[PDB]
């Protein structure tokens, strides 16, 4: 999971 | 409800735009492509991200201007692109979608690092 | 008329851009969790500023309205270090920027 400013969804990783 | 889709990829000709076919951009093909295609970390950036089978109903929210090198290789058979420097931003735009889309650190964010350091090794040696 | 360009198409334009969205209202750095970002960065600015200040007859001119624009991109590219996901997304704004303003009239 990424989070960049209030906003956050899955990343490849998940 | 319903299941989630990919968009339609990007385009890989236009009658509106010129088309070209310099040295640098067929060194671009048959080096730069080349090696970057060949290389063990390249099957997740050959063909357009599949958020469907990657279960990622955010990428497609996220990015709005998706590349893959499988686009860029038929750009280049193309001849879609005018000079070198319109292809090298489809490069980097594939890129720059990988680290702006997955946190540092993470697999695919280490395989797009490895294709960038090789790209920029052959992009260095573009001939006049 | 230059100021009229630059709120009515060039903000416009990059306002509806897919990475427009931690540049549309001042950095709130207690509710994003950086305690240091008003410490290093003594002037912020924001698109949602900006477009305030076009509607309320703030700019002298559309030069420093032009200026407010760089300086919300250099505060984000002297907090966040090269090749930051965030810098990455100033940039891509930043480059369609320069493409909207070089058509000024």
């Amino acid at each position: 999971w990424k989070t960049i400013k209030g906003k956050t969804w899955r990343t490849k990783q998940c | 409800l319903g299941s989630s889709t990919n968009p339609p990829p990007p385009e890989t000709s236009n009658p509106n735009k010129p088309k070209r076919q310099t040295n640098q951009l067929q060194y671009l093909l048959r080096v730069v492509l080349k090696t970057l295609w060949k290389h063990q970390f390249a099957w997740p950036f050959q063909q357009p991200v599949d958020a469907v089978k990657l279960n990622l109903p955010d990428y497609y929210k996220i990015i709005k201007t998706p590349m893959d090198m499988g686009t860029i290789k038929k750009r280049l058979e193309n001849n879609y692109y005018w000079n070198a420097q319109e292809c090298i931003q489809d490069f980097n735009t594939m890129f720059t979608n990988c680290y702006i889309y997955n946190k540092p650190g993470d697999d695919i964010v280490l395989m797009a690092e490895a294709l960038e350091k090789l790209f920029l090794q052959k992009i260095n040696e573009l001939p006049t």
